[PDB]
RNA sequence: CCCCGGAGGACCACCAGUGGCGAAAGCGGGCGGCCAGAACGCGCCCGACGGUGAGGGGCGAAAGCCGGGGGAGCAAAGGGGAUUAGAUACCCCUGUAGUCCCGGCCGUAAACGAUGCGGGCUAGCUGUCGGUCGGGCUUAGGGCCCGGCCGGUGGCGAAGGGAAACCGUUAAGCCCGCCGCCUGGGGAGUACGGCCGCAAGGCUGAAACUUAAAGGAAUUGGCGGGGGGGCACCACAAGGGGUGAAGCUUGCGGCUUAAUUGGAAAACCUCACCCGGGGGAGGUGCAUGGCCGUCGUCAGCUCGUGCCGUGAGGUGUCCGGUUAAGUCCGGCAACGAGCGAGACCCCCGCCCCUAGUUGCUACCCCUCCCUACGGGGAGGGGGGCACACUAGGGGGACUGCCGGCGUAAGCCGGAGGAAGGAGGGGGCCACGGCAGGUCAGUAUGCCCCGAAACCCCGGGGCUGCACGCGAGCUGCAAUGGCGGGGACAGCGGGAUCCGACCCCGAAAGGGGGAGGCAAUCCCGUAAACCCCGCCCCAGUAGGGAUCGAGGGCUGCAACUCGCCCUCGUGAACGUGGAAUCCCUAGUAACCGCGUGUCACCAACG
């Protein structure tokens, strides 16, 4: 439902009546016609995003290393073009002593994607995609005032906000697991993504989305 | 000393004599004119300003003058 | 450009009616004539006056 | 018991302080409409800067529309006339831990020391009682009163 | 709570109104009886019988008083539950007079239109009530509409009046009568007296004394726990990083002191303070100038002529849309204009021209080395300005094109485009203020010290330390510590200064010293980062305070009181309460480097 046109690089996949929209082109091969591999190892082609609203904002455009310069934050909804794996790398640069160390976070995700594949025998890009679908909240709570005491009220979360919340909980879930104990960060991140992909309550991300949706049901 | 500048066709002037002009509390008298820019390029670089102070009986009584001749065409047409 | 102040608007309106037959509905030609038909020691003001005077021709030609 | 150690969120600071001291408690629960809005204890209050609010330096007052102002003096206006200090919801901290009456008291002894005070709820989840560190001290005195005198 | 019945007292919802009646108080269900007063219609009667009215009389809300009856709801006083610092209040539960009826008393009220009563004259337009007349219709009605007269009741508004608000045929206008009242504020509706009353109390009502204003209306502002709109990371929302807790550096307060100096890059000098000796860095930044900070991440401030107003003052500058903008567009008693905004000025980003003692290396040849044998690589020179680089001028972007909306200012999406909505970062600081900061930057009035202020000297102090507050550094660890290895910048500075390179030394550092007065020589192969190896959750191979022994540098001088290195010693600290700060993209955060201050030293800019 639109009368305001649409930028190029977009694509409509009209199904029944619904206009499903993808902002990133899945179709990119080399000039010879070979597929492009994330980290030179994993293939974007078999990857499916099961969620309709999240199909628009997860950028599965095939890239070798997920390194955009940070040139997509200027415009509203410019985060749709940042590749989804680079969003994971961009959330590993915390706390303040790790800000700007993208090579470090690149190695963490790369080594994590190797652990994911061997421990699971599945596509490392695919399992991370299913982590987000099993993590991203569908309802939230807001502030409201009634004359002195701020109550809550449930609302819907837009499809861009769900991706920002699933990703933040995954990375912050793994980062707290690695603090002040011998477990390495890549092992923490790999286990967190594998757990949340399997919908296990032990993961930080599944707990966070359960608490937020549980709270919203009380405060409809 | 205002019609003296009326002898010239100056499009702007601004005289500020600041001090204890009549009492023990300084008062800052000031008389201005029309097309006289105050900030940006003309002011502080291409508009004449010369501040002098004169020791009267108590005495500092600083005088600030900003003038512009009849041909000081600034960038506006 | 957000809003054109008066010295864009007053300058552009006068230049149109002095030479009503020397301004077309294209910005490129209008930029040339304004630089020759007006004292314009500022690149931005020339373009702003030329862009606006492109727009009177549209409304005037839209009027008829 | 619920009535003797609960408060309303708009109870003044001096009121809840005197209610704490007079009844020999470690804290009280701030409830409004059976909703556990938080707790206020003596340990957290001790390090709080309460001299400002009991000095006219921090006042709260309702408008003739309903809104709660919570202004600060000295930054513009110094006289405020008929104003309060700070309600029990403001010096309170948000509750974290709740105990059920059907449980053993041992399960919350660890939680009780960190929280200072723990509310108690029935099957309906409503507030029923509050468990303080002084209640077990009364429990310990009961044994010696039973035995050695 | 629901149903079937009974009793009781008060009230008369909607209709219903700037509607009606009445002298005022006051009067709201229906039917009836007895009265009263008006309006209209009238060729009815009398014939000036009228107006006002001191003194005199009568009526007169609510509360209250006297005696009787009644008592539903409400509710002074009181009882209780809360709230609160207090709460003999505001809220809640309850509650007695009272509220209601009858007979009497009281005689007051913001008893108000704050406007005495009677009469005449003086544009109008409009709503509505009563009567009547004319015309047109009929719910064939006592009905409705149009118009005229008379009488009421509202609104706007001539002339006129007024200090103005405003009144204006319902006068506060122009007149004719009569009664009442006023003569600055407070003292004071108080005292004395008298009369009235059951009482409460009421009416009538001063003075001494004290005082220079009290007071009306209106204007500008300020302010509001009044209303509306706009805006901002020195606001919030969504976020990221923090501070607040530890050790340490540092500023202020307090404490101590002979002194800890005075205001809101420290050993000397600085220096202004203390101890000893040989013209004002003394006050008043409420006497000033100049300069500066903030209002002001504002959009405001004015003028010409006109218009309103006796005037202070309004208008324009208001309203609606728009935005960064008091920027514009459209309406208006306004039409234009000026400063501020912008434009303007620096730097960044893309293209073109000019140019190549310096900078760049595609293209060559000589060497050296390696060579899987083809070639590769490094050095020297030539040639060239091609690339890049430097520096001046110019071009480019304008909401320009497309779609939508909008009268239109313009807004939203899109395309192209190096660059897109003011392209990005900054300068310039409008009127007028903040009795803001600065007489310790210079200058300066006034007042003080006066062979005493002196940037004189020696020594000390500014470095003293239970504690409070502010800004920071490095940490608490594993996204880490340590050790080896590989790199990659950009400013900026350099004259007796930068210092290549050589030697000495374990480090700090020491000796010699090319080149460079600057795209030439030097600082200068930055750190974070990447790679490899050890560490493995512990107050530790984290942390590096504190302390002991020793070695050096600057300087006239290093103890109080400087900086660097070695060996050893290994404190708190395991992520920090209430609270609180900053930030919208090459930004936050992290990392180093240059430099200011500087004999030496930066946890600071
Ligand atoms: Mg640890
Ligand atoms: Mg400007
Ligand atoms: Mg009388
Ligand atoms: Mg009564
Ligand atoms: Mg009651
Ligand atoms: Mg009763
Ligand atoms: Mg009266
Ligand atoms: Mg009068
Ligand atoms: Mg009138
Ligand atoms: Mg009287
Ligand atoms: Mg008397
Ligand atoms: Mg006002
Ligand atoms: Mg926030
Ligand atoms: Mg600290
Ligand atoms: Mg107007
Ligand atoms: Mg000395
Ligand atoms: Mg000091
Ligand atoms: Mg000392
Ligand atoms: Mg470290
Ligand atoms: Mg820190
Ligand atoms: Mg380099
Ligand atoms: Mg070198
Ligand atoms: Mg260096
Ligand atoms: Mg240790
Ligand atoms: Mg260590
Ligand atoms: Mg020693
Ligand atoms: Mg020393
Ligand atoms: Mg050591
Ligand atoms: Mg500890
Ligand atoms: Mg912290
Ligand atoms: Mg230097």
């Amino acid at each position: 439902i639109f009368g305001e046109q649409l930028p190029k690089t977009s694509r409509v996949e009209y199904i029944g009546d619904v206009p499903i929209i993808e902002e990133c082109p899945r179709e990119l091969k080399t000039l010879d016609g070979n597929p492009i591999l994330l980290f030179g190892k994993w293939s974007f082609e078999d990857v499916v995003v099961r969620d309709p609203g999240l199909r628009r904002y997860i950028c599965l455009k095939p890239v070798v290393l997920p390194h955009t310069e940070g040139r997509y934050q200027k415009r509203r909804f410019g985060k749709a073009h940042i590749p989804i794996v680079e969003r994971l790398v961009n959330l590993l640069m915390r706390p303040g002593r790790n800000t700007g160390k993208k090579h470090k976070a690149y190695n963490i995700v790369k080594r994590a994607f190797e652990i994911i594949y061997y421990k699971t025998g599945r596509n490392p890009i695919q399992v991370f995609i299913d982590a987000i679908i099993n993590t991203a909240p569908r309802e939230e709570i807001t502030r409201i005032i009634m004359g002195g005491i701020a109550y809550s009220v449930s609302v819907d979360v837009s499809p861009q906000r769900r991706l920002d919340l699933s990703l933040r909980w995954i990375t912050e879930g793994a980062r707290q697991c690695s603090f002040n104990n011998p477990k390495p960060i890549e092992e923490c991140l790999a286990d967190e993504i594998m757990a949340a992909a399997a919908n296990d309550p032990k993961s930080y991300a599944v707990r966070k989305r359960e608490e937020l949706e549980r709270i919203a049901a009380a405060s409809r | 000393a205002v019609r003296q500048l009326m002898e010239a066709g100056a499009k702007g002037f601004e005289i500020v004599v600041s001090g204890k002009l009549s009492t023990e509390r300084a008062k800052f008298e000031k008389i201005t004119y029309g097309k006289l820019y105050k900030i940006g390029y003309d002011a502080k670089n291409r508009v004449r300003r010369a501040v002098v102070h004169v020791l009267l009986k108590p005495g500092i009584y600083g005088i600030e003058v900003r003038i512009t001749p009849a041909t000081l065409r600034y960038s506006d047409e | 450009g957000r809003v054109k102040p008066k010295f864009i608007k007053s300058l552009a309106e006068k230049l149109l009616e002095a030479y009503p037959d020397r301004f077309t509905e294209s910005f490129k030609e209008n930029k040339k004539a304004v630089a020759e038909l007006a004292d314009i020691p500022s690149k931005t003001v020339r373009n702003k006056v030329a862009g606006y005077i492109t727009r009177l021709v549209k409304r005037q030609k839209a009027k008829e | 018991p619920a009535d003797v150690a609960a408060v309303n969120p708009f109870s003044s600071l001096m009121s809840t302080t005197r209610k704490i001291n007079a009844f020999e408690l470690d804290g009280v629960v701030v409830v409004e409409g059976g909703n556990i809005m938080g707790v206020v204890t003596v340990d957290d209050l001790a390090l709080r800067p309460v001299e400002e609010t009991l000095r006219g330096e921090r006042v709260v007052y309702f408008t003739k529309s309903g809104v709660l102002r919570k202004a600060t003096t000295g930054l513009s206006r110094l006289r405020y006339s008929k104003v309060g200090t700070l309600t029990a919801l403001d010096v309170s901290r948000p509750v974290d831990h709740v105990a059920n009456v059907n449980a053993d008291v041992k399960e919350v002894l660890d939680k009780l020391v960190e929280q200072g005070v723990v509310p108690v709820v029935d099957e309906q989840g409503r507030l029923v009682g509050v468990l303080n560190k002084m209640d077990i001290v009364k429990d310990l005195a009961r044994v010696y009163v039973t035995y050695a005198m």
